[PDB]
């Protein structure tokens, strides 16, 4: 009955005062529809805060549970929670004598900053980050480790705005060990946070580098678990995200027969990503296509070209475009690019209502186009326009050339100027 | 990666 | 040339 539950936490006796907050910690605890809403309108959430600071660590826990599950909900649910003063209070929580108060308090801060990334930041604000480092290095508890683990990747999330980098950076020694964690829960919730950490500018890459982190990501890409396959790949695909001497890291690293097998992963969205990563270390030097080609991806590459689906298929054209830039400094690589088949696929993506799409695969088609005539001038045709024009290619260069855009239309009229003519 | 957890 | 996320 609420209205007795409402007189006992609002008792000054610590009997009545536990008694009646685990009757609220049960009832947000129900299986399903937990009644937060007719919880907050009791007004009992100020006095689970005091509870808080109680030396009985039994009413401590109890609310602190209760307080959990408020912040479960919805983003004014949370809010009730934070404006009643309870974030402080939980960071110094996580230094309690109590292990099970220490838990929970982790799990109420990782509900709270997992509401948006203002209420992130109001969590780090408040000097979160620090002891739930210290928790990481120290405890020995599987649940405490899964449970903190979490709460950490909720502090790395979001990108509206990305937290202060400065003062996040401190998580990546600590996520660097995680790394090597015996439980998948914490394997998996650690490489997301990293693949939070790793997604943007190049210092950011830097420090994820000089935590030591690639080399066991890119052994953690063979992982059984997709679950842990996953966020592994998206932070290698970030890392080469960066400039040639970052991306040579991950070569190093021993990660391109990793992204071969995981072209064959039976998750599309793995296969993608891997399309996307070995794109962004096409788009390197020389040495570093040549280290694609010397691995056999291009083959597989070609055949996601065609098959696959669209999202792949659109990863799978940057990667090949990409591979062709340099035809001046080593033409053999679009010499092999063209014998593995790579010119009709191409030019049928040239029917792609995705401009950025058409662009890229005219760039690699003129890439290709100006071997095949640099091969003509030493020999008379350029044997590549050839192909191009009787695989019904030409044609649809020149369908380009009604594209309304800007660097497509005049692309492909010099394209039929210079070598269609 | 849930945002957030209920605790049973 | 790189593409970030």
């Amino acid at each position: 009955d609420l209205p007795k539950m409402v007189e006992g936490v609002f008792s000054s006796e610590i009997d009545k005062q536990i008694q009646a907050t685990t009757k609220f910690r049960k009832l947000l605890s129900k299986e399903r529809n937990p009644p937060i809403e007719e919880v907050i309108k009791t007004g009992v959430v100020g006095r689970f805060v005091e509870f808080l600071r109680s030396p009985h660590t039994l009413v401590q826990f109890e609310a602190a549970w209760a307080l959990t599950n408020i912040a479960s909900g919805s983003a004014t649910q949370t809010q009730v929670v934070i404006e009643a003063g309870a974030v402080p209070i939980f960071v110094e929580l996580l230094g309690s004598p109590e292990p099970d108060v220490r838990e929970q308090a982790v799990w109420a801060l990782g509900n709270i900053a997992g509401d948006s990334p203002q209420c992130r930041d109001y969590v780090l604000s408040c000097g979160a980050l620090r002891p739930l480092l210290t928790l990481l290095g120290d405890s020995r508890k599987l649940s405490m480790l899964r449970n903190a683990t979490w709460t950490l990747s909720n502090f790395c999330r979001g990108k509206t705005p990305q937290p202060d980098w400065n003062t996040i950076a401190p998580a990546l020694p600590v996520l660097a060990k995680l790394v090597y964690s015996l439980d998948d829960e914490v394997l998996i919730d650690a490489c997301w946070a990293i693949s939070y950490l790793s997604d943007g500018s190049n210092d950011k890459i830097q420090a994820v580098i000089e935590a030591g982190i690639p080399r066991r990501l890119v052994e953690l890409l063979m992982h059984a678990s997709t679950s842990v396959q996953t966020p592994a790949l998206r932070s290698v695909g970030n890392i080469v995200t960066g400039d040639d001497v970052q991306t040579q890291v991950i070569i190093n690293c021993g990660a391109l027969p990793c992204l071969l097998s995981l072209l064959s992963s039976n998750k599309d969205g793995i296969r993608k990503e891997a399309c996307w990563t070995i794109s962004n270390i096409t788009a390197g030097n020389s040495a570093q296509i040549q280290s694609v080609i010397d691995a056999n991806i291009i083959p597989p590459l070609i055949h996601l070209l065609s098959h696959a689906d669209l999202k792949t298929r659109k990863e799978a054209c940057w990667a090949i475009s990409n591979a062709t830039s340099g035809g001046l400094q080593k033409p053999d690589q679009i010499r092999y690019l063209v014998a593995q088949g790579c010119i009709k696929p191409l030019c049928d993506l040239l029917a792609c209502p995705d401009n950025k799409i058409i662009q890229v695969a005219l760039d690699g088609l003129e890439n290709i186009l100006k071997v095949g005539e640099l091969d003509k001038n030493a020999a008379s045709i350029n044997r590549y326009a050839l192909f191009i024009e009787e695989c019904g290619g030409m044609e649809k260069i020149h369908d380009c050339q009604t594209n309304a855009n800007e660097e497509i239309y005049m692309k492909a009229y010099n394209i039929i100027e210079k070598y269609f003519s | 990666p849930p945002k957030k957890k209920r605790k049973v």
